[PDB]
RNA sequence: CCCACCCAUACCCCGCCCUCAGGGUAGAAACGAUGCCCUGAGGAGUAGGCGGCCGUGGAGGUCAGUGACGAAGCCUAGGGCGUGAGCCCGGGUCGAACGGCCUCUAGUGCAGAUCUUGGUGGUAGUAGCA
RNA sequence: GGGACCGAGGACCGCGCUCUGCAAGGAUGCUGGCGUAAUGGUCACCAGCGACCCGUCUUGAAACACGGACCAAGGAGUCAAGGUUUUGCGCGAGUGUUUGGGUGUAAAACCCGCACGCGUAAGGUGAGAGCUUCGGCGCAUCAUCGACCGAUCCUGAUGUAUUCGGAUGGAUUUGAGUAGGAGCGUUAAGCCUUGGACCCGAAAGAUGGUGAACUAUAUGGGGGCGAAAGACUAACCAUCUAGUAGCUGGUUACCGCCGAAGUUUCCCUCAGGAUAGCAGUGUCGACCUUCAGUUUUAUGAGGUAAAGCGAAUGAACUUUAAAUAUGUAAGAAGCCCUUGUUACUUAACUGAACGUGGGCAUUCGAAUGUAUCGACACUAGUGGGCCAUUUUUGGUAAGCAGAACUGGCGAUGCGGGAUGAACCGAA
RNA sequence: GAGACCGAUAGCGCACAAGUAGAGUGAUCGAAAGAUGAAAAGCACUUUGAAAAGAGGGUUAAAUAGCACGUGAAAUUGUUGA
């Protein structure tokens, strides 16, 4: 019951800040894609296919290699 | 009206439309009337203008009561005991900022104008200095105060 | 307070006298006691003869307790001393108490006609708490 | 850009009402003192709080009250008082009781409640009377 | 010089002046017509301007919905018991006759025995209303230090029945404690609970009666278990019942004064409580004592803009420093300095706390206002939001969404914007 | 025997030929409705009209009390006046 009270009083406040947080995951998602194709523009260095481990470890991995 | 206006408004005794105060110069009320600039019309009145004020307008605080100032004896007993004795006396002190200017300013009750003779301005709520009415007009204040009397 | 809250006529009569009192003297003792008889009877505490003994056990004796209440007999109080009580009212027994010790009793009109600003009194009330 | 002019319950002067606040009023030629006089200020208002008044049935006291030479009730393109709820008078009808004042008492105040009872409207001399 | 509106009061007093008097604390003098519907007032109509149909309900507000054919009469917070607050009255450490008895002019009134109900069987410092012979006395009550008692944890005295007790000194303890009684009875008003409980209205259940309805044949009536034999478990009438709701609708003269909230916190998941706030009543202490949505001064958080680099160094540079809002403090409710104590502490009369002396009572330590402020107790209605400015976070093609402040609406009439919740002026 | 009770929409459902009229198969349900005048003295007689009734006349203090009867409001209606 108190759980729930603390639930019901602050429920619209937990929608905003999800609303905001998933907006700005958005941005750096966006962000971490300009450094990845201003990195590949400046320079670089692969194979004939591409990285098959998943899009986050990979994006990291090249931009720690540089 | 914001909170702080206001406040300024209540501590300046201005509470109604048309009610004038005398002041003397000092820059924290300099603050204060700059911060009630666009409730305001304020100058530098001459010897004719607190004489008009006074002998016409002029009603005391006796005990907290609106008294006309009809006679020098009342006059003495509000005001004896800072040697002001007379009309000619409270005048003055309050043209020329004597020593005990403020007893007599909260002495005199806030002088309660009329509107003016002859109207105020075609826009009247912008700054004397851009064509309006309100704000510091300097030696100008004088012919509002022949216009409100 | 411009009405008393009682109805009681005599009381309107000494209200009206204390007035008077209090408009033609000087005295803050008259203002007193015509506050405490406008005052209603919850703010006005009984005082006993044990506390008017107790206040004059000083250098108070040869004066004029007086108290706007009714004044109660303490059976704690073996021994009575002289002294000039006013008050409203008395209980029988109080009065018999100082009667025979030797005091007097007086009204509050009495008391304005011997001494109408209060001269060699002292003034009590009872225990509020 | 300049001049004059129009008007809000706003601002200024005056009158009046109410409220609040501050003063005065006894060797009484003295006062609905719960009264009177002076001065000043204020005045929108839901829920709510307080106070004073108006009105109804009955009770005690009083007006040595009113009344068949006309009580009460009712009607009035007739008047007077009160801000108001209301109160008083004139004219017509009517016939047998009624009122003011201080207290007491309560089955005491209506526009609503698809309110109750009763009476009466438009629909309407209409649908209709096979 | 011309015009307009007004004439409040009713012997004298007063301020004065130009003083045989006067425009000096509020209008007098002269004259005319009429002396009655002439003034004035009420009804009917016309004219100019103004003007949504009331109540209920919801919502931030409208809109919707609900009730309204008309009139007369009736028509809804009452009574009892038990609590509690305040006001009046009586008696008062007591109070209450009315169970009953005795009179009686007979349900009245008057009187009273024994019980019974409820209550009852010591200071100092600083203040402080009030007296004062002006030397001081000092009610109630408050802050602190006190003294004692019921209770708790100890400390452990003569002794004693050899196992019985609490005296002294104590404790960051507790009392709805003592500390020189306030209660009882009753009147009036208010609130709470229970009764029909402000009035009207839900489906149900039960007790006792009256009747009929079935191509089912005087009779049989439901269900499940079991091989059976068998064990188990409708309708109308009156009454209980004025049954139970938080839900709907309604809830009856006038005027005057004072007048809100729509919110914080806590508890609990409810048809919500408590605390605070707004409003009011009573009591206590002061006198603009003192306070204040405000400026100024001093000091913080923004070095934000700007000037220079013929100052150094290089928004992250600086001598200086913007605009813009914003926190704290501004005196006797004071600072120090000086030395007496302490169980604290220090190598130490050494520091800290508790006190003494001094210093300024006059500008006592900025301005300006001040239609008083603080404390305690008790009481009623409130717990919704909508729009907008500014600042700020995010996003879309554009929309838009979320915080903070302030402002309008509620409960607010009036002028203007032709019209009109959100506009302008002004209450 | 009384009452700070109610006074014909009140007070018992019933102040009256009221548990009556009436409704229901039945158990049961269950009303409305008082007032001339002191005394009927309750309108002789004439005329019109088939009658009902009307117009004269009459009783009475009053018929502006006619057994559609004390007083006689509002809603609603007719005539006349504006």
């Amino acid at each position: 019951a108190r759980k729930q009270r603390d639930l019901k009083k602050f429920g619209k406040a937990v929608q905003v800040q999800k609303q905001l947080e998933r907006a700005k995951q958005k941005r750096e998602a966006l962000d971490k894609i300009n450094q990845l194709k201003r990195k590949r523009a400046e320079g670089g260095a692969l194979g004939a296919t591409e990285a098959d481990d998943p899009f986050d470890v990979a994006v990291d991995n090249e931009l720690s290699r540089d | 009206i914001p909170p702080k206006p206001r406040k300024i408004l209540q501590l300046l005794r201005l509470r109604q439309i048309n009610n004038g105060v005398f002041v003397k110069v000092t820059k924290a009320t300099a603050e204060m009337i700059k911060i009630v600039e666009p409730w305001v019309a304020y100058g530098y009145p001459n010897l004719k203008s607190v004489r008009e004020l006074i002998y016409k307008r002029g009603y005391g605080k006796v005990n907290g009561q609106r008294i006309p100032l009809t006679d020098n004896a009342i006059i003495e007993e509000n005001l004896g005991k800072y040697g002001i004795i007379c009309i000619e006396d409270l005048i003055h002190e309050i043209f020329t900022v004597g020593p005990n200017f403020k007893q007599a300013a909260n002495f005199l009750w806030p002088f309660k104008l009329s509107n003016p003779n002859g109207g105020f301005r075609p826009r009247k709520f912008k700054h004397f200095i851009e064509g309006g009415d309100l704000g510091n007009r300097e030696e100008h204040i004088n012919a509002l105060i022949r216009a409100m009397n | 307070r411009k009405a008393p809250k009682s109805d009681n006529v005599y009381l309107k009569l000494l209200v009206k006298l204390y007035r008077f009192l209090a408009r033609r003297t000087e005295a803050p003792f008259n203002k007193v006691v015509l506050r405490r008889l406008f005052m209603s009877r919850i703010n006005r505490p009984p005082v006993s003869l044990s506390r008017i003994a107790r206040n004059l056990k000083n250098g108070n004796e040869k004066k004029t307790v007086v108290v706007v209440a009714t004044v109660t007999d303490d059976n704690r109080l073996l021994q009575v001393p002289k002294m000039e009580v006013a008050a409203l009212r008395f209980t029988a027994k109080a009065r018999a108490r100082i009667e025979a010790a030797g005091g007097r009793t007086l009204t509050l009109d009495q008391l304005a006609l011997e001494k109408p600003t209060g001269a060699n009194t002292l003034l009590l009330r009872g225990p509020k708490n």
